[PDB]
């Protein structure tokens, strides 16, 4: 009919998106950063060394609290470990193994786990009864889930391979809202601190904003070469920094709609895994495959310091609430909380 | 003449690389394996029953040097019973490494549910009994004699009185390091060699390989330390009555004990260092040193 | 340690949960798992019912061995940000049907699916069971329609044992790492009953390599 | 096929969405990151160390 | 989680008895036990506590030896085996759950108990406070010992025991509300001085009011404050 008229409709509101993001492209951010003090050397020491696991550690989750931290192994189950004393709290035996996410809810009723099985976990902490059960199944999906979060109003927003992230009504069981656009594989969200709106990312080397109650994506960003591993939130939630499988790290400002400072380095060829940012956000933590996690400034990309605590991939990293310290897992099966 | 003719610096070389060899297996097993294999644990035995026996080695240095037993809480008693200790354990412990080999590749079915840890830990410990046991007669020497200012350690019981430990003397001391040794090791060697056959891989080779190699290393290693100290307990009587031959005779016999006393360094290498999975432990440990040195 | 307050009992909870998991690994590590792949393109339906929405398992012990089979079928996702997380499984069972050579042809799809998946790094050391079902379809077929249809480069006589022996012998020339991959290949058909052995011979060898690594001689 | 045109035409909808949403330059937006950086450097652990006193994991 | 006890009735002093207690729904398994008696004169007092697995197992120094407390997981059902009966020993016999771990709310189940008949200090100020609905109520209690521990814990419990009915769990550990009590109950301390104090009292809120503490064995219980309409 008009396909042409369509295409090249695209391609003229692309180059106007274009147009519009280099106009406002007045300057960089490592020119009005020329002016700051280094953050110096950022040394860490592994503080706590959590063992039990038989299997690799692929996702892990700080509660609200601070103290009690769940990581999900292969083993399919779930350990809730008191970062304080080294200490498990629950032991969580999974209908599945396959694992590939898991979260704590802010309110710390719930634990909610999943991965290939498709299927979401979500199983009562809190409970008369003492053992741990699953609560609501939120079956649906096509495809292996990526990441799970919990919103504070106690809803799971979840990203799944099959190019569609829904947000799930628990007591319903059913999908309040159905999210498209992404034409790769979703793999990390990340939700603000005030639940307004969140990112998306996936295998397109694209970042979409989707706010949980339009249906709609309100930005997209693009620029990488490779798929999208992880994406965080700065603590303002007007930014956030995601990693790729290039070895590059980028931090992108909603209100910018544009790229801000791109993180690299040529020594580093390892793709990233997971990324966490500080609660001032001055520091970028961010896990690479070469076996090590390192920490970036995210005004000024000086490296400031690196953590090799680790014997094998970093698959998960996760910055406590208030920042007291953060957690780095890896598939050697143990997990070390850093200060 | 007799006390003549000795090199003591053939024992440093042995003593010294037996030290490199059995620290690094101890070190590497017990920091990366954790010791949660039976292979690895019998592996961990032999190498501590190794090292037991090289550190009571030194004191013979010292002695051939010169040095007579006037050294003091290093009695006689303890000092001789390790040297058997030691010999009969890594005896019992290669024994047992061969049998759990022949277990793992002709019943392996069978072997994933048998491999145990605490089965490895309560035979571990039941051969270490029986081999302190096995070395008792040894310990017990009841005395150093004395008949100049050189003092030595004396025997086992006195040449005045030495029809009374004929056995235990003659046959009990070759039939627990020669024949049955040798006889468990082919009986399982057969039938781990005819279950190898039968794999469809190119590398299958190289196993038969190195268990041919570590069989005839023991063999040729242990067999003319038996067949010497039978000839020289015996045959020396019989036939070798000549001041001559008795002479060459106990300069073989000095050569065999040195030989023998170097299994315990090939040991290490022959049953840890064969295999892509030391080396790969090997490299990680240090590249970690080379990261914090 | 023994300075802590008087919530000793939060520390005998920790360390009976520590041996629960360690029976629980010891279960797992003496258990055998294995990967099924070929789904949409093979019989593997068949198999699976002889061996008798994501990921499916199978139980089933045979000759005092626990196996423990995964079926991947739900191939509608990217499988090499996925594939990685089976990196450990004793062999992979792979499904092809002689059948597809006639019918780009799907043998071809076939071809190249185990060309991504035998030089995949993850799969470095992982042996790869083949299966060629539906043997009694391509023997009747062969009859009718050449060889040379899917394999332009092929000269040979028509028969049975002839074209099945090229074929199975192309698809190993495929392994880029023969020296540390071995590949067990075997003919399936639906009244075949004895295709457990195979994979039962197999999973044997597999444990052996493993032993023979453990204790040095590999 | 009508699936094509449909996706054309959403994807046409989605970037005229899109491009309609403007917002501040690159550099005020800069300035407010630093100054929130900078307001809050004092609240975190990691960035300056923590005494040992007041509770850290040991 | 329903637990009921069996075994009382009327036994001659210097005899023997085998107490048994029965719970259904209930993770018997993974969930610690305390017996407490209860005497004629209302003043509660801990027996024996076993941990999971029977791991661990304390008695207070006025039943050591007399009393030996068992567990059967598979019957999940839970036993004493009680020996050499004396005139003091004749009181109510109550099982108690407990389970610890960080948020752990313990004691926040007790049984109805059962009648056996034979042939730290912690203290309260006002022995009873006479009380009407819709009034505001404080009530303090005093320990010999400062029960803040480093942990930063108070390990301060507060029950209510309902005329006829078995004690309630209030509080746990600090000033914390309890699982499925209203909102008008909080409490406060400072290590040595601890206060319990309700915004609204209602016609439930009748009862005796219980102080345990939970820093060290044995748990000592508190001699209790009468409420009175």
């Amino acid at each position: 009919s008009e396909l042409d008229q369509l295409r090249q409709e695209a391609e003229q509101l692309k180059n106007q998106i274009r147009d519009a993001r280099k106009a406002c492209a007045d300057a960089t951010l490592s020119q009005i950063t020329n002016n700051i003090d280094p953050v110096g050397r950022i040394q860490m020491r592994t503080r706590r060394t959590l063992r039990g696991h038989l299997a690799k550690i692929y996702a892990m989750h700080w509660g609200t609290d601070s103290r009690l931290l769940v990581s999900a192994s292969q083993d399919g189950k779930l350990i809730i470990w008191d970062s304080y004393t080294t200490n498990k709290v629950h032991a969580i035996p999974l209908r599945s193994s396959w694992v590939m996410t898991c979260a704590y809810a802010p309110s710390g009723n719930y634990v909610a786990c999943g991965g290939l099985d498709n299927i979401c976990s979500i199983y009562n902490l809190k409970t008369r009864e003492g053992n741990v059960r699953v609560s609501r199944e939120l079956a649906g999906h096509t495809g292996y889930l990526s990441c799970c979060r919990f919103l504070d109003d106690n809803q799971i927003v979840t990203s799944s391979g099959d190019t569609t992230c829904a947000l799930w009504d628990i007591e319903t069981g059913q999908q309040t809202t159905t999210f498209t656009g992404h034409t790769g594989d979703v793999m990390s969200l990340s939700l603000a601190p005030d639940t307004r709106l969140f990112v998306s990312g996936a295998c397109d080397a694209s970042a979409k904003l989707w706010d949980v109650r339009e249906g709609m994506c309100r930005q997209t960003f693009t620029g990488h070469e490779s798929d999208i591993n992880a994406i965080c939130f700065f603590p303002n939630g007007n930014a956030f920094a995601t990693g790729s499988d290039d070895a590059t790290c980028r931090l992108f400002d909603l209100r910018a709609d544009q790229e801000l400072m791109t993180y690299s380095h040529d020594n580093i060829i390892c793709g990233i895994t997971s990324v966490s940012f500080s609660k001032s956000g001055r520091l970028l933590l961010a896990g690479y495959d070469d076996f090590n996690c390192n920490v970036w400034d995210a005004l000024k990309a000086d490296r400031a310091g690196v953590l090799a605590g680790h014997d094998n991939r970093v698959s998960c990293l996760g910055v406590t609430d208030d920042g007291m310290a953060v957690a780095t897992g890896s598939w050697d099966s143990f997990l070390k909380i850093w200060n | 003449a007799l006390m003549a003719q000795f090199v003591p610096p053939l024992y440093s070389l042995v003593f010294t690389v037996g030290l490199l060899g059995n620290v690094v297996v101890v070190m590497i097993l017990i920091k990366y394996r954790r010791l949660r294999i039976m292979t690895n644990i019998y592996l961990l035995n032999l190498a501590i029953s190794d090292l037991l026996f090289l550190v009571t080695l030194p004191f013979w240095i010292h002695y051939v040097r010169g040095h007579n037993w006037v050294f003091g809480h290093g009695m006689c008693k303890l000092l001789s019973g390790f040297y058997h200790t030691g010999l009969y354990s890594e005896i019992f412990f290669i024994i047992l490494l061969t049998i759990d080999r022949y277990l793992a590749i002709v019943h392996a079915v069978f072997a994933l549910r048998a491999r145990t840890v605490t089965f490895g830990v309560i035979t571990s410990i039941v051969t270490w009994g029986l081999a302190v046991l096995a070395a008792l007669p040894e310990f017990i020497f009841y005395e150093t004699e004395e008949l100049f200012e050189e003092t030595l350690c004396s025997a086992l019981y006195p040449e005045d009185t030495v029809y009374s430990w004929r056995h235990f003397h003659t046959l009990r001391m070759t039939i627990f390091c020669l024949v049955l040794p040798l006889l468990v090791m082919a009986i399982c060697y057969t039938g781990i060699i005819k279950t190898l056959l039968r794999c469809p891989s190119k590398k299958k080779y190289k196993a038969i390989r190195l268990i041919f190699v570590a069989m005839a290393v023991f063999f040729i290693f242990w067999t003319p330390y038996n067949v010497a100290i039978l000839l020289s307990s015996y045959q020396s009587i019989l036939f070798g009555n000549d001041c001559e031959r008795s002479k060459h005779l106990d300069l073989v016999m000095l050569v065999t004990e040195v030989i023998a006393y170097s299994h315990c360094c090939m040991n290490p290498v022959i049953y840890a260092f064969v295999g892509e999975r030391f080396r790969k432990y090997l490299r990680h440990f240090f590249h970690r040193h080379l990261l914090m040195h | 340690c023994t300075l802590s307050a008087e919530d000793k009992a939060a520390v005998e909870r920790s360390k009976m949960i520590d041996r629960n998991l360690r029976e629980d690994g010891e279960k797992a590590a003496r258990e055998v798992k294995l990967l099924l792949l070929g789904a949409g393109e093979s019989g593997k339906n068949t198999i699976v019912k002889q061996m008798k929405t994501g990921i499916v398992e199978t139980h089933f012990t045979f000759k005092d061995l626990h196996f423990k089979m995964f079926d991947v079928g739900a191939q509608r996702s990217e499988r090499k940000k996925w594939i990685h997380c089976f990196e450990g499984v004793t062999a992979i069972i792979f499904c092809v049907a002689l059948s597809d050579y006639d019918l780009m042809n799907r043998m071809h799809a076939s071809m190249k699916l185990f060309d991504s998946i035998c030089n995949n790094k993850w799969f470095t050391d992982t042996s790869i069971i083949l299966f060629l079902n539906k043997k009694d379809l391509f023997e009747e077929k062969i009859k009718k329609s050449p060889l040379t249809i899917c394999y332009p480069e092929y000269a040979g006589s028509n028969t049975y044992e002839e074209a099945a022996a090229y074929i199975q012998c192309q698809f190993e020339d495929l392994n880029k790492r023969k020296d540390t991959k071995e590949i067990y290949t075997h003919f399936t058909c639906s009244t075949d009953t004895k295709n457990v052995q195979f994979v039962f011979d197999a999973v044997t060898d597999v444990i052996i390599k493993n032993n023979l690594k453990d204790c040095g001689l590999f | 096929n009508t699936a094509s045109i449909a996706q054309a035409r959403k994807l046409v909808e989605q970037l005229k969405m899109e491009a309609n949403i403007d917002r501040i330059k690159v550099s005020k937006a800069a300035a407010d990151l630093m100054a929130y950086c900078e307001a809050h450097a004092k609240e975190d652990p990691l960035l300056t160390p923590v005494p040992a006193s007041e509770n850290p994991f040991r | 989680v329903q637990l009921v006890e069996s075994g009382g009735g009327l036994v001659q002093p210097g005899g023997s008895r085998k107490l048994s207690c029965s719970a259904s729904g209930f993770a018997f398994s993974s969930f610690g036990m305390h017996w407490v008696r209860q005497a004629p004169e209302k003043g509660l007092e801990w027996v024996a506590y076993i941990s999971s697995g029977s791991g661990t197992i304390y008695y207070a120094d006025t039943v050591k030896g007399r009393f030996t407390i068992s567990r059967d997981d598979p019957k999940n059902t839970l036993f004493l085996q009680m020996t050499s009966l004396r005139s003091e020993d004749t009181a109510m016999y109550y099982c108690v759950r407990s389970i610890y771990y960080y948020g752990s709310s313990p004691f926040d189940f007790w049984g109805q108990g059962t009648t056996l008949t034979v042939s730290i200090v912690m203290t309260q100020a006002t022995s009873s406070v006479p009380v009407t609905p819709g009034e505001s109520v404080s009530i303090s209690c005093r320990s010999s010992k400062s029960l803040l521990h480093s942990n930063g814990n108070t390990y301060l419990y507060w029950f209510l025991q309902r005329p006829g009915q078995s004690p309630q769990l209030l509080i746990y550990r600090m000033s914390n509300l309890a699982s499925g009590v209203p909102d008008r109950f909080s409490g406060s301390g400072s290590g040595t001085a601890f206060t319990l104090t309700i915004s609204r009292l209602e016609a439930e809120d009748v009862g005796v009011y219980y102080c345990m503490q939970h820093l060290e064995y044995p748990l000592t219980f508190g001699a209790g404050t009468k409420l009175e309409l």
